[PDB]
């Protein structure tokens, strides 16, 4: 039973670059390794099989190599559509086994977020809970900090956030952060404020509202 | 089986060039002791170097030695076919064993 | 041309039997060389081969699961089925079916989009949908943001579109977060011109299949 390791599991590169991805088997698999390309909202796409055989209709900038235990996929002159998750699969031996994948993401210039703050709706408040949402739209790199304040009290542990995958158009990310309060607590305070720090910003940006306005 | 895969690969290579140039062998039941049966039926092809590696590869799966010039039968229900047809038939049976495990 | 598509229960209770269907066009499992396998991916973890079947009914099964699995096809060879007996939470995964690219070797030339199966004792719960209304504090450089908050549902997934797919550009539907309550919440946003907010209608179309909950929510300036 063969264990497949892909290390590193993350790579960033700019278009036009040539990159190599590694796949390692726990014991020899002769030359029988396949490579697949994975993309959000798409079906998995077979690129190479038997170590080095290019699937029909795949561009020749994909090149697979290796034999025994150590394998590489090389993608030369990366096009934008080439950024994706790439996983390998040994087909030498039953049972068939897959590597854990390498995410290949585009490096691009820093872009600052556009920040938006949303109050809870009246509809929501009727049910007794208040969500306050902060949106950071279309920034790069991924790293960003959101600080919540209610009447200048720093909110800690009562928010959750998530982040989109790299955008197929500008290579940016977006982030949503939700502050949860009770309706009762919500109605006790005036100023709701989301302060964002990001490399693209010389100084923190705050969007706020006054409950009422 | 690596050995099995290698053999399948060699058959694929050699039948992709009409294998043994107007040599005929007798068919057999390949569903019963396939490997020895195929070697028995192929061991007497005499002027075809393309089949030598095949013969050696088949010997690795048979648990007795297969010698040329031996008596089997007068092959009354059997039928003479081209080596290529035989080998392509053999290939199908081998792929199934591969697929079965 | 060649397409595959998985269909499944969405959610099931432990000790139950998961039944999955793979439907496909552009080939038949009665043609020589054709076959189909089942592969699964638990979230944030790697793919795991389960079972496969060929046109002549030769089948293979992952030995770690061998006893729990049964794979089949119909006589019209137009669908393939997997059964997994005695599921537990370790069987929570996205399930893919895929066509074998070879007549003997096991790599996959075409895959389905996958279907999520959650194995849990918790009850199915449909979401509430609330507006994220456009304002002045969601408005910058001639662009405003608005959205929908899809709150308090179980299990995943939910889909969200905008104006029944009439809006393509500027939409970001975020990964759900699992809240401390054991329920999921997600946001979907769309950025749009500020100047047209008075004269354009924005509707988020939300669907949570497990609960049979469909909601179209209008999002308007105000409150």
């Amino acid at each position: 039973d063969v264990q497949i390791t892909q290390s590193p599991s993350y790579l960033a590169a700019s278009p036009g670059e040539t990159i190599t991805l590694n796949c390692r088997a726990s014991k020899s698999i002769s030359k029988y390794l396949a490579w697949y390309q994975e993309k959000p909202g798409k079906t998995n796409k077979l690129l190479i099989y038997s170590g080095s055989t290019l699937q029909s209709g795949i561009p020749s900038r994909f090149s697979g190599s290796g034999s025994g235990t150590d394998f590489t996929l090389t993608i030369s002159s990366l096009e934008p559509e080439d950024f994706a998750m790439y996983f390998c699969q040994q087909h030498n031996e039953y049972p068939y086994t897959f590597g854990g994948g390498t995410k290949l993401e585009i490096k691009r210039t820093v872009a600052a977020p556009s920040v938006f703050i949303f109050p809870p709706s009246d509809e929501q408040l009727k049910s007794g809970t208040a969500s306050v949402v902060c949106l950071l739209n279309n920034f790069y790199p991924r790293e960003a900090k959101v600080q919540w304040k209610v009447d200048n009290a720093l909110q800690s542990g009562n928010s959750q956030e998530s982040v989109t995958e790299q955008d197929s158009k500008d290579s940016t990310y977006s982030l949503s952060s939700t502050l949860t309060l009770s309706k009762a607590d919500y109605e006790k305070h005036k100023v709701y404020a989301c302060e964002v720090t990001h490399q693209g910003l010389s100084s923190p940006v705050t969007k706020s509202f006054n409950r009422g306005e | 089986s690596t050995a099995l895969r290698e053999l399948i690969e060699e058959l694929v290579n050699i039948t992709q060039a009409p294998l043994c140039n107007g040599s005929m062998v007798w068919s057999i039941n390949l569903t019963a002791g396939m490997y020895c049966a195929a070697l028995e039926s192929l061991i007497n092809v005499s002027g075809c170097s393309a089949i030598e590696k095949t013969q050696r590869m088949l010997s690795g799966f048979c648990p007795h030695k297969v010698s040329a010039g031996q008596f089997s039968s007068l092959h009354v229900r059997d039928t003479k076919i081209e080596v290529a047809q035989f080998v392509k038939d053999l290939l199908l049976h081998l792929k199934k064993l591969f697929r079965e495990g | 041309q060649v397409t595959l598509k998985e269909s499944g229960p969405g959610i099931l209770q432990p000790s139950q039997t998961l039944s999955l269907t793979c439907s496909f066009s552009g080939f038949s499992l009665s043609t020589y060389g054709m076959g189909v396998g089942w592969i699964r991916q638990p979230s944030g973890k790697g793919l795991e081969w389960l079972a496969h079947i060929w046109w002549d009914d030769v089948k293979r099964y992952n030995p770690a699961l061998k006893s729990r699995l049964t794979i089949s096809k119909d006589t019209s060879g137009s669908q393939v089925f997997l059964k997994i007996a005695s599921v537990d939470t370790s069987d929570t995964a996205t399930y893919y079916c895929a066509r074998m690219g070879s007549d003997y070797d096991v790599w996959f030339d075409y895959w389905g989009q996958g279907t999520l199966v959650t194995v849990s004792a918790a009850s199915t719960k449909g979401p509430s949908v609330f507006p994220l209304a456009p304002s002045s504090k969601s408005t910058s450089g001639g662009t405003a943001a608005l959205g929908c908050l899809v709150k308090d549902y179980f299990p995943e997934p939910v889909t969200v579109s905008w104006n029944s797919g009439a809006l393509t550009s500027g939409v970001h539907t975020f990964p759900a977060v699992l809240q401390s309550s054991g329920l999921y919440s997600l946001s979907s946003v769309v950025t749009v011109p500020s100047s047209s907010l008075g004269t354009q209608t924005y509707i988020c179309n939300v669907n949570h299949k497990p609960s049979n909950t469909k909601v179209d929510k209008k999002v308007e300036p105000k409150s």
